């Protein structure tokens, strides 16, 4: 669904790229902005 | 009026001169003695 | 088929690379009175958006 957001802007930069694949998986990301 | 010699194909080396105005090529191939298209007067 | 008089298109285009000399070379315009570029064409710049 779409319950997250309900307006939209001049949103520039639209992106989609990436193809998806005990507790296994960790999924550690780093996010940084510089 | 006085007069501009506002488009060349290269830049000016010092202390030169450029007097022969041949009608400046903006690169489309023929300016023999034409304006058309690309090429305009040199001098403004 | 149209973009309004009194409105003006000023559509967002960014993010991407394209060769402004391929529609200079193109003859289907009527006039070039460019501003920007001096000497024949934007593509040894570049911009923001």
């Amino acid at each position: 669904e779409f319950r997250v957001y309900s307006s939209a802007n001049n949103c520039t930069f639209e992106y989609v790229s990436q193809p998806f694949l005990n507790f296994k998986n960790l999924r550690e990301f780093v996010f940084k902005n510089i | 009026n006085y007069l501009y010699r506002l488009f060349r194909k290269s830049n000016l080396k010092p202390f030169e001169r450029d007097i022969s105005t041949e009608i400046y090529q903006a690169g489309s191939t023929p300016c023999n003695g034409v304006e058309g298209f690309n090429c305009y007067f040199p001098l403004q | 088929r149209f973009a309004s008089v009194y409105a003006w298109n000023r559509k967002r285009i960014s993010n991407c690379v394209a060769d402004y000399s391929v529609l200079y070379n193109s003859a289907s315009f009527s006039t070039f009175k460019c501003y920007g570029v001096s000497p024949t064409k934007l593509n040894d710049l570049c911009f923001t958006n």
